[PDB]
């Protein structure tokens, strides 16, 4: 019936906006990139800085922590995602491996284990890597426009990403074949997430909607909106139940609408400028963000 | 599925003129910009006359200044088109096309190739 | 001891006083927070202007006593050391107020007339430091009054009474002479100069500019030209007025008594009166004639 | 209490360092400007690249970074070419940079609606409206040879040229023909119309006549950054 948060913590030190950011599988830290070209490592229960990554490239659009907690990837508009080492006995954070071969830059990546990784790409294609070699097992097609998100399912075998064009399509990772697709939105993705059970999964777009799918059905479930609203979604995210979900949104707000209720509640306002991430932490005890203003404030 | 399906078309002449209806379906038609999109042989695409949202304003180029007749309805979703000093050069797949997104003036990739909103076309046989 | 003296004062200090000081407060709240607000963003300005709001605030607190000493009667009960430390302060802001309107001219110029250099004096913590030293470096020069015994009785034959002189006598003190050369050339002359250089560059720089129309030129010419304005108009005749008297009282003997005695002193005490404006005159224009940002403090308040 | 005292030494040996480092790196990173760069496939933007790059790149297959140097102000400049045609998307990422270096070549006039249509889209852009655009065109010594032989007249894409009168403003160059600064000017007014129509006072577009071989093109767009960040002085230091 109403939801409020308020901005519990903040962090502050990047000096550009921050375009991604990611948690490890140990909520108490957390990744963040920045057009600044920054990979600052922050302890999150003490807002403090534990390290802090030059990138390669400053244009980041990307960064992922892998699940054992030590390699970070990051990359971007330069087509190639870079993996570093954090706990690595030499006390240095260092570069570990480099993946290349996409035609598009970087849109999501994300780690399948300590070995091994998964990406989508501007080129209308998703890849699967081996970190040992670093080398290509499968890559997937049949997109039209540009791929712009990634949300690798609980059960790793199978993963769904959003497109351009007005379709968003599922692949098996092992078989490496298209599957399914939906076209109900007319402007098309921007967003993905999938949900714990891996049934259904979230989507957003650039027209003013916000859309749901789920594996067993052939069909559009549904889709928010509101008169008063024109401009787009930018992200999206997940309770640690579930049951509950939550968007941003690019008039320099949020916009937290719910399935189960199936209208909005409230807004996250604060933030001088577009909301470009979102995240919550493993266990569920934090909630964060990332904005245009360069600020990843920390919500209660 | 989002699409945008044209009729008419075939046989024409200089001094002679069709007309070129388009079917906007399963797509909100008044609140996004409209815009025609040719292509013709031996050249890539070429941008045409548009016609802003609720059919307010309206813009040319030099080869197709004042010889073609721009429309929209919202009666059905279409747009129009009739010919005056025709050449050989109208012989063309008349893609009926529309801007990615509402409430803007933005349309950057109308011109793409493999752009995904437009319609299929319509083709006129120019003879004498 | 003059007649006229107790007379005029009796009307003038209080009328121009209840108006500065009602007006001045609430304003220079407004600007004080509005500054910080400012400078815990990345703009350093706010902190001169937080310094500048501070300076005049402590004006006003200063100037109930000498309100009511001006309305004068046998009713001045205070120990001197209110009348030691009330004026301490009164010249403490004073100084301080001319020095921060210093530093906001100068950091509007570095900051317009080169977008592309001067990066480290720009800092906000260059900007505490120059705040300190100034704050400390006028607190040790005008410290000298503290250990005078500034405070003197005298009679008025006409009235036939005695009464108590808070700070200033007639004729000046030696010691009160030679902190006046001082804190004239210290905090009045520098100001002046420099006000004038940085509001003529910047002025400067916008008819230069591009991309600005026409209505933007003339309102940034308008508010320059009101602030130059009020600067000079408050100021510059105490200072002249109290540079006559520092000069002639040294030079002229004190039987002259007369001219100097009735028309010099009453006309530096009528400047003296005049100065405070400058309290009122400079929230307004520094702060409220072109920030919103003012609402937004007040929504946040 | 070990923990405590572990805590203690982690933090003040990590944070201090490192945040000492972070700012010591900020220090280099204000003091460096980066800017966009677009254009089209047959214009002269590789070429004016490496121009400038030559009178003094970071990456290739991709971004093709480049540095620079005017007045020992250090900049960067940035070309995307690593991508498919569509811009819509990957263009937002450069909503913060000083301004958008957009070329377009005048002498192809079958572009030249082309490049219209694309300006017109990023001058009306909802994350593009406060980014200043530095307008280039090219190719003018062939406007002239192109009309002396009309293969494509200019009316046939504007006939508005016509019609059209060389402005007041007009000042033509000395070595220059008279119709071909009307019809340059022309084009060049053309564009200005998009700019000038539906712009407002948090945007600008600054027009600039060059060939690829011209050098000064780094300090044009050094006295335009100057400008444009003189009005986010006049903006930020409360004259407005």
């Amino acid at each position: 019936g109403r939801i409020q948060m308020r901005t519990r913590r903040t962090l502050r030190g990047h000096l550009a906006k921050i375009y991604a950011m990611h948690w490890g599988t140990d909520s108490r830290l957390l990744v963040s990139a920045s057009q600044d070209g920054k990979l600052i490592i922050w302890d999150s229960y003490t807002t403090n800085k534990v390290h802090a990554i030059p990138l390669r490239s400053s244009w980041v659009m990307t960064c992922a922590y892998a699940p054992s907690g030590n390699y970070v990837a990051c990359g971007g508009l330069d087509n190639i995602c870079s993996i570093y080492n954090l706990k690595t006995r030499e006390g240095n954070v260092r570069v570990s491996r480099e993946l290349a071969g996409h035609t598009g830059y970087l849109s999501c990546c994300r780690f399948l284990d300590d070995n091994q990784i998964v990406t989508s790409s501007g080129d209308t294609t998703c890849a699967l890597w081996d970190i040992e070699t670093g080398q290509q097992t499968t890559t997937f097609t049949g997109h039209t426009g540009d791929v712009m998100s990634l949300s690798l399912a609980p059960d790793t075998r199978l993963f769904v990403s959003g497109a351009c064009d007005a379709s968003a399509k599922l692949w098996d990772v092992r078989e490496g074949m298209c599957r399914q697709t939906f076209t109900g939105h007319e402007s098309d993705i921007n967003a993905i997430c999938f949900f714990p059970n891996g049934n259904a999964f979230a989507t957003g777009s650039d027209d003013a909607t916000c859309r749901l799918f789920d594996l067993r059905a052939d069909q559009e479930l549904m889709t928010y909106s509101h008169d008063n609203i024109i401009c787009g979604i930018t992200s999206v995210s997940f309770s640690k139940s579930g049951r509950l979900l939550l968007a941003g949104y690019d008039d320099f707000n949020c916009n937290v609408w719910d399935a189960l209720k199936a209208d909005r509640a409230g807004v996250l306002a604060g933030h001088d400028n577009r909301v470009s991430c979102l995240g919550v932490t493993d266990d569920g005890m934090a909630v964060a963000t990332g904005s245009w203003d360069s600020f990843l404030k920390i919500w209660n | 599925q989002v699409q945008l399906q044209e009729s008419g078309g075939g046989l024409v002449q200089p001094g002679g003129s069709l007309r070129l209806s388009c079917a906007a379906s399963g797509f909100t038609f008044s609140n996004y910009k409209m815009n025609w999109v040719r292509q013709a042989p031996g050249k890539g695409l070429e941008w045409v006359s548009d016609i802003s949202q609720s059919g307010a304003s309206i813009s040319y180029t030099g080869s197709v200044k004042g010889r073609f007749t721009i429309s929209r309805d919202n009666a059905k979703n279409t747009l129009y088109l009739q010919m005056n000093s025709l050449k050989p050069e109208d012989t063309a797949v008349y893609y009926c096309a529309r801007c990615p997104a509402p409430f803007t003036r933005d349309c950057f990739d109308v011109t793409s190739t493999t752009y995904a909103y437009r319609g299929q076309g319509t083709q006129v046989t120019v003879s004498s | 001891c003059i007649e006229e003296q107790h007379d005029l004062d009796h009307y003038l200090f209080p009328i121009v006083y209840i108006f500065v000081i009602i007006v001045s407060i609430p304003a220079n709240i407004g600007s004080l927070c509005v500054s910080f607000l400012q400078a815990k963003k990345e703009s350093e300005l706010g902190i001169y202007l937080f310094s500048l709001s501070l300076s005049d605030l402590l004006y006003a607190l200063t100037l109930p006593l000498w309100i009511d000493y001006t309305w004068n009667k046998d009713n001045w009960t205070f120990s001197p050391a209110l009348c030691k430390g009330s004026a301490f302060l009164m010249y403490m802001n004073f100084y301080s107020s001319t020095a921060f309107l210093t530093c906001i001219a100068v950091d509007r110029y570095l900051a317009v007339v080169y977008p592309l250099k001067f990066f480290f004096l720009r800092t906000r913590r260059f900007a505490l430091m120059v705040s300190l030293s100034i704050w400390i470096l006028e607190t040790i020069f005008n410290a000298v009054m503290l250990w005078e015994d500034e405070t003197v009785v005298e009679y008025c034959d006409a009235e036939k009474s005695n009464f108590t002189l808070c700070y200033d006598k007639y004729p000046l003190e030696k010691w009160q002479i030679n902190l006046n050369l001082f804190r004239t050339c210290t905090g009045y002359a520098i100001p002046l100069v420099t006000i004038l250089i940085c509001n003529r560059k910047v002025y400067q720089a916008v008819r230069h500019n591009k991309a600005t129309e026409n209505k933007e030129k003339k309102r940034i010419i308008k508010l320059l030209v009101s602030i130059t304005v009020t600067f000079v108009l408050c100021f510059t005749p105490f200072h002249v007025m109290l540079l006559i008297r520092c000069i002639l009282e040294h030079a002229v003997n004190f039987e002259d008594h007369s001219n100097s005695g009735k028309r010099t002193y009453t006309m530096y005490r009528i400047t003296v009166a005049l100065t405070s404006l400058n309290c009122v005159a400079d929230p307004i224009l520094y702060c409220f004639v072109t920030e919103t940002g003012r609402y937004d403090m007040w929504n946040i308040l | 209490t070990e923990d405590q005292r572990n805590e203690e030494k982690a933090q003040r040996e990590a944070n201090k360092k490192i945040e000492k480092q972070l700012q010591k790196d900020k220090q280099v990173y204000r003091a460096t400007h980066r800017l966009l760069l677009l254009g089209a496939d047959n214009s002269g933007k590789s070429t004016i690249v490496k121009q400038m790059r030559i009178l003094h790149s970071g990456g290739t297959s991709g971004i093709f970074e480049t540095k620079f140097q005017v007045d020992k102000v250090n900049f960067h400049m940035f070309d995307v070419g690593g991508q498919r045609d569509e811009r819509r998307k990957w263009i937002q990422c450069f909503n913060d940079v000083t301004a958008i270096i957009f070329v377009v070549d005048s002498s192809d006039y079958n572009r030249l609606q082309e490049a219209l249509n694309l300006f017109k889209s990023i001058w009306n852009n909802r994350w593009l409206r406060t980014i200043s655009v530095i307008l280039f065109l090219n190719k003018q010594d062939l406007l002239a040879e192109k009309v002396l032989a009309g293969k494509s007249k200019i009316e046939d894409y504007f006939p508005e040229f016509a019609r059209y009168t060389t402005p007041e403003d007009a000042t033509p160059e000395p070595g220059e023909d008279p119709r071909v600064t009307r019809a340059k000017y022309f084009i060049r007014d053309e564009f200005l119309r998009i700019s000038t129509a539906s712009g407002d006072g948090r945007h600008y577009c600054y027009p600039h006549f060059t060939c690829a071989v011209d050098t000064e093109n780094a300090r044009r767009i050094f006295n335009d950054c100057r400008d444009i960040i003189q009005r986010m002085h006049l903006r930020q230091y409360e004259l407005l």
